[PDB]
């Protein structure tokens, strides 16, 4: 019992990100968090508060 | 050209592959199963007394 409600935890956890996940597709918005968005600072060269933006 | 500036047109990552980090609780109770065993086999023995003599 003890081996399946340890692995229990990791389902719920994964569960509280594709909710939110889930959420943000629906409002029209990026989910950074899912994406790497690493490579198109190098490709166009911008600070990094203009990438917050 | 003219005035305004050309910047070439930047490439993108066809797919991205999401892998979450979860946190690691480190129970201890699991993979003890050879105590368990060790417990199973305790092989107590008792030698008649009076059957000798
Ligand atoms: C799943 O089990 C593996 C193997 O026991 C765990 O990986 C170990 O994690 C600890 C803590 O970071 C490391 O010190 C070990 O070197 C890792 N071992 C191996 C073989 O990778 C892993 O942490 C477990 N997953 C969860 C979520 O607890």
């Amino acid at each position: 019992d003890i081996s399946i409600m340890e692995g229990m935890f990791a389902v719920q956890h994964v569960h509280t990100h594709l909710n939110h996940l889930r959420t943000m597709l629906m409002e029209r918005r990026i989910d950074w968090t899912y994406m790497s968005s690493s490579w198109l600072q190098t490709q166009l060269q911008k600070s990094d508060d203009e990438m917050k933006v | 050209c003219f005035g305004v500036t050309f910047k070439k047109p930047l490439v993108a990552e066809e797919k991205t592959s999401l892998e979450p980090q979860l946190p690691h609780l480190q129970l201890r109770l699991p993979h003890l199963v050879g105590i368990i065993a060790k417990i199973k086999g305790i092989k107590i023995e008792v030698t008649s007394s009076g059957e000798s003599i």
